[PDB]
């Protein structure tokens, strides 16, 4: 439950408006 | 004698930025070779920023000041792919400068609480002339504001005050679960980042609760986990600048309705820090080291981190 919570919440970091290498 | 630092906290809170800062301060910083590499990224982020603002005027239904410039918008989406290789066409620069100066677009930007606008947007859009030069090489600061999509686990290491620091950003890496879990193993200190300026954000279609309260629940989970009873908890209340500006206009009652205090930056910040620190349910057995950061301010981060290190050393002398 803890790790799932972490992955869920930490991932919303706006994937549009971002780029890769 | 080795020190394992783990960055946690929700998305867009400053983690990757803090890592970059760690590079700039305790590593040699970024070499001109790499700065060159980040040019395309800069142009890109600038583009997606202005685009995002435009789509936002779409959904919020806000018309331009001068309806003329609208054509550039239509043109922008076509000229959008003009960065990938290199050099933003002076034609494109004129599209951006025209759209960003438009008081109708600005009216959408000043309502960025109602949608999802990047926090690095302004930094780029205001400094457009400097970067739209063809001979442009990015400032270290320009690289700080770069937003890179994360593959998996981010990690930097450095030597400081006769100590070896290994620092991890485990965020979002749904794969490599063993290396991912090992980031949570034997942690000397967790650095939880909180974006203060997220207090006035509007409840979105996909959230159960307010964004700040999401971060709070997450902190409740982390702080009171039996595994971390012997781990120092460091709380970075970040984006203090944007919070100070926002708090002038947007009341904290937006986010904490029960808040009866005043709208001074100092009193409000204290109230938030209280709200988070109250979540420590092992209050006697564990103390929380709270700091108020502006992760884009290298000087500030350097200071705060120095202080953190000092606390660590003082905890070592205890041993
Ligand atoms: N103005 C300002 N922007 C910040 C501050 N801290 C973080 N940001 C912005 O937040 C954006 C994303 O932060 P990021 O490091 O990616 O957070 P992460 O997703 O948790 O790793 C960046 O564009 C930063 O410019 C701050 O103190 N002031």
């Amino acid at each position: 439950d803890f790790f799932s919570l972490i992955l869920r919440s930490q991932a919303k970091r706006m994937d549009e408006q971002r780029v890769l290498l | 004698k080795e020190v394992k630092l783990l960055l946690l906290g929700a998305g867009e809170s400053g983690k990757s930025t803090i890592v970059k800062q760690m590079k700039i301060i305790h590593e040699d910083g970024y070499s001109e070779d790499e700065c060159k590499q980040y040019k395309v990224v800069v142009y890109s982020n600038t583009i997606q920023s202005i685009i995002a603002i435009i789509r936002a005027m779409g959904r919020l239904k806000i018309d331009f000041g001068e309806a003329a410039r609208a054509d550039d918008a239509r043109q922008l989406f076509v000229l959008a792919g003009s960065a990938e290789e290199g050099v933003m066409t002076p034609e494109l620069a004129g599209v951006i400068k025209r759209l960003w100066r438009d008081g109708g677009v600005q009216a959408c930007f000043s309502r960025s609480r109602e949608y999802q606008l990047n926090d690095s947007a302004s930094y780029y859009l205001n400094d457009l002339d400097r970067i739209s030069q063809s001979n442009y090489i990015p400032t270290q600061q320009d690289v700080l504001r770069t937003r890179v999509k994360t593959t998996g686990i981010v990690e930097t290491h450095f030597t400081f005050k006769d100590l070896y620091f290994k620092m991890f950003d485990v965020g979002g890496q749904r794969s490599e679960r063993k290396k991912w879990i090992h980031c949570f193993e034997g942690v000397t200190a967790i650095i939880f980042c909180v974006a203060l300026s997220d207090y006035d954000l509007v409840l979105a279609e996909d959230e159960e609760m307010n964004r700040m309260h999401e971060s709070m629940k997450l902190f409740d989970s982390i702080c009171n986990n039996k595994w971390f009873t012997e781990t120092s908890i460091i709380l970075f209340l970040n984006k203090k600048d944007l919070f100070e500006e926002k708090i002038k206009r947007s009341p904290l009652t937006i986010c904490y309705p029960e808040y009866t205090g005043s709208n001074t930056y100092e009193e409000a910040a204290a109230y938030i820090q209280c709200q988070f620190e109250d979540l420590n349910r092992r209050k006697d057995t564990k103390e929380i080291y709270t700091h108020f950061t502006c992760a884009t301010d290298t000087k500030n981060v350097q200071f705060v981190f120095d202080a953190v290190t000092d606390v660590i050393i003082k905890n070592n002398l205890k041993e």
